[PDB]
């Protein structure tokens, strides 16, 4: 029985959100795509390149007009007309709206495509701009992070294709099932916050205790996400278990919000 | 049309232009364009960077302990490498020396990426332009594990898995969503693998999808997740503690366990399923022995990496050894010094960029990165290129040059650095791959070598992945459990003005970070990364960079199918993001 | 020296006596002893459960909402089980429908539970009395997978693969140290495997060791942990939210997710690694088809078990048929009701414990539980004892019989119960089976036969664990969320005075919990476990058990080594904890 | 050469055996194949009977002073030790064989370590830990019911690749493990703080992971590794599956009043 398409498309990246996407661990990115979906357009796994590669974007968008999925990975810069990413010899921001314009939904892969992300932060080179600045006429989620879990990835698109429905949203966009409750709300330190054990410096033996790591500048009291619940990598780890301050990584212009070893 | 010599070539662009945008499989935005002539051979080859963001510009007035998290993002499959760069660079500048067990970890940490990297690249990137996919489905299960079990000791080669693998690709082509393998270059005459060894290659291509997830849990333990690891500025944050109270809140004996798990699965994957493979496509690709060379018998560098004697970065503590061979003088070795104003240099008259001087090449500590769309005379618009044009400016990656020579990076380089040094195991390995072939080392030289030494390193990296791992549990059973040094984290501790070098070899080659701080801030950050030096355009004297030449002279079978053009491309490993950040 | 008859067995005390004390491979302690006559043949068998500690009187007082987690200790091995019972038993009693998620969880619990527990018990417990693991040090690594890939689609067969582990082996013994190997049986002529088997055995054994600890992660999803899960009296306490704020903090996609990988894999390791090795087992050792028949052609019972209508226990509702047979009449599966007092009753004038009246059997909620160690006339001394006195008491086991009858519990009792009442599933897996192995049907009332019916039911569990899973999912689509009922949850709301039965087919058969609650507490709890039935001592009328009828009458070819007895003991997967509890 | 290991059984019910066997890393494979020599272990032993018994005399006699005994239950001290009969003996007489040849003592599991079921009220057998009964050798006490199996592997590492005993709290647990309380590393400590509670099950507050201080949970009271290392390869633990701590690592734990009361 027939998979539901997705068109994956990439403007200014790290590449990191389709790097996350093939670390799911359950179901696994290879099942994902032989079995839940039929990923019919991705320059970063794709056979076909050059006019090859063109070709199955035009034929997929034409013939599945209105019924695919788009997910984007990265986002469309406003700068030197468009310029400071080139697709086929024109801006990535054509491709994107015409991609956009016969999807049924999308899917705002990472604070890139969410936010800005990275290149976005000041003084922001080129004008890269979050996908819903550009495109104000279709459902987005947003799935921030940088980049989000694996298993949150996944778990969205198995959610879609179980149910046949978006998830439900926040205000700002992000599922809720993933993005309803802080960083800080789930936080398996939060003992230590609560008590004022605090990481002073890095190697202290507050650090080699695991109290909290407030005073280095963590940021999880203002971050949605679910690092430390869901966890990293299989539950292998998240930041903050591994020492180092959440960063703020899934927040709007999280980048610009000071220091991330300051307050 | 023009007619120009450099380096041995004829770049002629008169004749039929072929277009590949975009190049796939790879990392981020890439254009390529070629010159073919009426023989179908390419005598033009044009390398083409199609994305920049510019942390370069990003960077300036941040504090040089945040630098790490923001260079990270450079790139998402080089993940980790930049941060690594970072704080070697910002500790280079103030003076720090970070304790043993945070140098052994960031050890284990450019370890399990280059395992990881490598992995992915030969299944997932480049082995669909030896793997006819599609032929798989004609190959005989049976003759299948006879294949896979004359090869490797690997368990997973009964007939009947071999079944199943076919069977499943068979039901995912009957719905007729071919997904990535839609409008592929399946029957073009130059796949040269038997039924057989696209089903084994397929099998193994699905294997590797899987089983690369499992080796980032050893970036998950000690910085957190993957991708995007985090670091600091003076060693690791990855406190550890093995015996006293509160061991459950740091690095303990079970996360080390975990580790290890992690470690000696990665080598037994490596060592059974991506070596053997890699040796197959040699044995069945033999002439991509010949096509390819490029710059690889001319000019090859490496700057070195893996200091194993803590804040040493020199010939004798780097297990990846550091050179330069230039004019094809594989005896001359010569030492490269990333301070040298003479060395390294960014030339950007055929990039997008403005300098006061663009026919002089600048040194990163006198880095501008001033971004300038002018694609000037283009076929076409500024918005709607058909043709770039190459005489003029045509790229946003930089143009490197190391004392005005075009050079080779990554894999392929490092091997033949570390060759003739004279390291023993290189050598070894080297001669024992080139053997099993009957090929001669100069066969390394080649599109089908790059891949053969990328294979290599990802074994090399998994034997030091445990060594490291040996050195740090070494270290805990003396009682050494230091993970950072301190003592100048404030910036009322740092010199008023400092630079530093951070270097190191990343998956895809050399790769260094130059920072300036003042007055507590970033001054200058400039990058200079693989990609940049191997998909450089062309400097003032017209010289070519490593893509353009190893593309030069090839053959293509059909003009209108890019095979022989990715071959290439893809065994450099590009990334995009990397080369123009 | 004495005679007796009973049940079609000349009980005979003559002869050699053998002891057995302690059967390893086995949950927990237990003692067998025997008489060989002249052509050492047993003539004699004497079950002996070697521990006690009292679960059922450290129950009394308990509020009934906690007992499931005091009872759950009665055993590790077959860890759930005991709280499942115990959660119906106070369901019952009380008057609680739970929702149907959890009910369907429940049975996702049930169905692991009996995956992983068979899988262990064939490997790690069994294996060893069928596998001459020392002989797989003389196979040739090609004929043994040439022998895997003969029966198995399974993909780790590699000629390479068998080399490794025995390879493994070679260096292990080398050391001098054999560990859990030293002193075995190797090479007892009825060892019967080639050595290619036992090699292919003996990697299955170390797969199996592997994989068993990736089916619990089901338990741990919807239970907290492996061994000893959690549960609630109302249903499950694992609350489920999909789509809402704060899934990261209940049963998500995600882990939905991790649950389905879970029921795959086990499915797969279960259906490609264990049923072939099942099957092989068979047709090396078809002799032991006509061993060990015991009561399996006599009396045999089954409660049924995984009701598949939301707090419906009745016939209709059981996916797991219940049934009893007697005097060898499989056209008459006979139904079976635990509150009945002429049904279930316990007799320990053979048992460590005191009744008013030894003579007479007590139905559960008459049960008394009053320990009194009293071996009498034994050979040897109260703590010294060198043969226990089977004409006295000989046992911590009580002897429970069904309307006076000694029954057999288990695998090949459900198996025959549901056989002989048209189940069509169980009638095609056991034509089929018998087929394959060339053998008529009574062939399956042996030893043999209760190792190949605990195999197919390992299979029919993971069926029936993707069935489960299914529904559950069936219900969220539906937006069916709950998991528990909690309108009787306080102790104001129950019954002042009340009983209940909860019963289940355990991994090793017939489980039933008696309660009985007054004021707010547990004022009875009574316990009657399969392998109290299987393990039984004797009865007033000198009737045997499970265990003693099975031994008896069997050939042993070299009487110092109890190679037989373990086979036969071991088929049944004695668990002495539970026996006694 | 590997470390000599005599694994023996008390009254138990082998969820500490079960929990061992779990292990993801290293592998139980790994740890019986390359890391230790289990030479006894009723449980898992091809030997039975007098040819079991042969091995244990031996081991203990070759390896005097050289092996750890690991304790698995414990010994009931009621009907002169014969509510736990091992080769027709008391179990208590095996154990103080074993014991006096061993270098040290691991006392798995809150059987070992304090009692654990079987001596919970009324202790019909006078079930007793192993350090009240052996008080001349190192008692490392690894309570639980069972420990975590990483923990227990994690244990058998550090002793084979360090060549020492765990460092201690001043109840025998090692620090590494048992030093700070469940309460303490809990991810649903956000909630206690905030008195956002689970009140009923399947309550709105279960469904969001909210605290089960008011169900009952003992983690305030309990040293463990559950809400940090968790179990079965970090897939969960107790409170992240919705139920409270019951205490099990806790000597008495199951005599603390009921589970679902504070
Ligand atoms: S580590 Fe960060 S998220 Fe956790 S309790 Fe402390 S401040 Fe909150
Ligand atoms: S769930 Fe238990 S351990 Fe966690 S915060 Fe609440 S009371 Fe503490
Ligand atoms: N490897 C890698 Fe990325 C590139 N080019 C860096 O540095
Ligand atoms: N299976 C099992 Fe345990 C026994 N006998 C129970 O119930
Ligand atoms: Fe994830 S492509 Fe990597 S930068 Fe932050 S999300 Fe972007
Ligand atoms: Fe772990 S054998 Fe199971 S009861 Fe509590 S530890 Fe004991
Ligand atoms: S930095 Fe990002 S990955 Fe999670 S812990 Fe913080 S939101
Ligand atoms: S019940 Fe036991 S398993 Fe851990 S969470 Fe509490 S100590
Ligand atoms: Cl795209
Ligand atoms: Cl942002
Ligand atoms: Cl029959
Ligand atoms: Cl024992
Ligand atoms: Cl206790
Ligand atoms: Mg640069
Ligand atoms: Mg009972
Ligand atoms: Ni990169
Ligand atoms: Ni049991």
């Amino acid at each position: 029985k027939p998979r539901i398409p997705v068109v994956w498309i990439h403007g200014l990246e790290c590449t990191c959100c389709t790097e996350s996407f093939i670390r799911s661990a359950h179901p696994l990115a290879k099942d994902v795509i032989l079995s839940l979906i039929s990923l019919d357009y991705d320059d970063t796994l794709m056979a076909a390149a050059g006019t090859q590669a063109e070709e199955v974007f035009e034929d997929i968008i034409t013939q599945y007009n209105g019924k695919y999925i788009l997910a984007v990975e990265g986002n469309p810069p406003l700068g030197e007309q468009g310029m400071f990413c080139i697709s086929s010899g024109r801006p990535f921001i054509e491709k994107l709206k015409r991609a956009a314009a016969g999807a049924s939904a999308i899917i705002a892969w990472g604070t890139c495509a969410s936010w800005g992300c990275v290149q976005a932060a000041r003084p922001n080179p080129t004008q890269a701009t979050p996908i819903d600045k550009v495109i104000t006429d279709k459902p987005i989620i947003k799935v921030p992070g940088c980049p989000p879990i694996p298993d949150v990835m996944s778990a969205i698109i198995t959610y879609m294709v179980t149910f046949d429905r978006l998830p439900d949203v926040d205000r700002m966009g992000r599922p809720l099932m993933f993005y309803g409750q802080r960083i800080h709300d789930k936080c398996y330190r939060r003992a230590h916050f609560d008590a004022g054990e605090f990481v002073q410096s890095w190697d202290d033996d507050a650090a080699r205790k695991g109290y909290c790591l407030y005073k280095m500048g963590c940021k999880g009291p203002t971050t949605y996400n679910a690092c430390s619940s869901t966890r990293w990598n299989d539950g292998v780890s998240f930041p903050i278990q591994s020492g180092h301050g959440c960063l703020g990584c899934a927040e709007n212009g999280f980048w610009d919000r000071g220091s991330f070893y300051s307050r | 049309s023009t007619q120009y010599e450099t380096q041995g070539y004829t770049i002629n662009n008169a004749g039929r232009r072929l277009v590949v945008d975009p190049i796939t499989r790879i990392e981020g935005h890439m254009r390529c364009e070629v010159n073919i002539n009426d023989q179908n051979v390419i005598t033009n080859a044009v390398s083409c960077g199609t994305m920049f963001r510019g942390l370069e510009i990003i960077l300036q007035g941040r504090d040089p302990r945040d630098a790490w998290a923001f260079v990270e993002r450079i790139c998402g499959v080089c993940t980790g490498v930049h941060a690594l760069a970072s704080v070697y660079a910002i500790e280079d500048a103030i003076g720090i020396k970070v304790p043993d067990n945070a140098n052994i970890i960031r050890n284990i940490m450019l370890a399990t990426l280059w395992c990881h990297d490598h992995l992915v690249h030969f299944y997932q990137l480049a082995g669909m332009d030896w793997i006819d996919v599609l032929d798989a489905l004609k190959a005989d299960p049976r003759k299948t594990s006879e294949l896979a079990q004359s090869l490797s000791s690997w368990p997973k080669s009964s007939p009947g898995y071999f079944f199943d693998v076919q069977n499943r690709l068979k039901k995912f082509v009957e719905g007729g969503q071919l997904g990535i393998f839609r409008n592929g270059y399946w029957g073009h005459p130059q796949y040269k693998l038997p039924p057989e060894a696209n089903l084994m290659g397929f099998a193994h291509y699905l294997e590797a999808l899987d089983f690369q997830r499992e080796i980032v849990k050893i970036h998950a333990v000690f910085g957190g997740k993957n991708p995007h690891p985090n670091w600091i500025v003076g060693g690791m944050p990855c406190a550890i503690n093995i015996d006293e109270s509160g061991a459950v809140g740091a690095v303990n004996m079970e996360r080390l366990n975990l580790v290890q798990s992690i470690i000696t699965r990665t080598a037994d994957f490596i060592n059974n399923v991506m070596i053997p493979d890699a040796l197959a496509i040699g044995q069945f690709n033999k002439p991509w022995s010949e096509i390819g060379t490029g710059l690889s018998d001319k000019c090859v560098l490496s700057y070195g990496a893996f200091p194993d004697i803590a804040n040493d970065f020199g010939e004798k503590s780097l297990l990846m050894p550091g050179g330069a061979v230039i004019n094809g003088d594989f005896n001359n070795v010569l030492p490269v010094d990333l301070v040298d104003p003479q060395q390294v240099q960014e030339f950007v008259d055929h990039a997008w960029y403005r300098y006061p001087n663009d026919q002089v090449g600048r040194h990163p500590f006198d880095g501008i990165t001033d971004p300038w769309y002018n694609p000037g005379d283009v076929k076409g618009s500024d918005t709607n290129i058909q043709q770039l044009n190459e005489q003029e400016r045509y790229s946003w990656i930089k143009a490197p040059r190391w004392r005005g020579n075009a050079m080779e990076v990554g894999p392929l380089a490092r091997t033949l650095i570390a060759y003739h040094k004279g390291d023993a195991a290189t050598v070894e390995s080297v001669d024992r791959m080139m053997s099993a072939l009957n090929l001669p080392l100069s066969g390394i030289q080649s599109t089908l070598g790059r891949i053969l030494c990328r294979a290599h390193e990802a074994q090399w990296a998994a034997g030091k992945l445990q060594y490291f791992f040996d050195k740090l549990m070494t270290n805990l059973k003396n009682g050494n459990l230091a993970t950072a040094s301190t003592e100048k984290w404030e910036p009322a501790t740092w010199p008023t003005e400092c630079r530093g070098v951070g270097f190191t070899e990343a998956p895809r080659g050399a790769l260094g970070h130059w920072a300036a701080i003042r007055d507590g801030k970033i001054d200058l950050y400039q990058c200079v990364v693989p990609t940049t030096w191997n998909a450089s355009p062309r400097d003032p004297k017209g010289q070519i960079g490593a893509y353009e030449a190893a593309l030069m002279n090839t053959k293509m079978a059909i003009p209108e199918q890019p095979l022989e053009i990715l071959r290439t491309l893809h065994s450099f490993d590009p990334c995009l993001a990397c080369s123009t950040h």
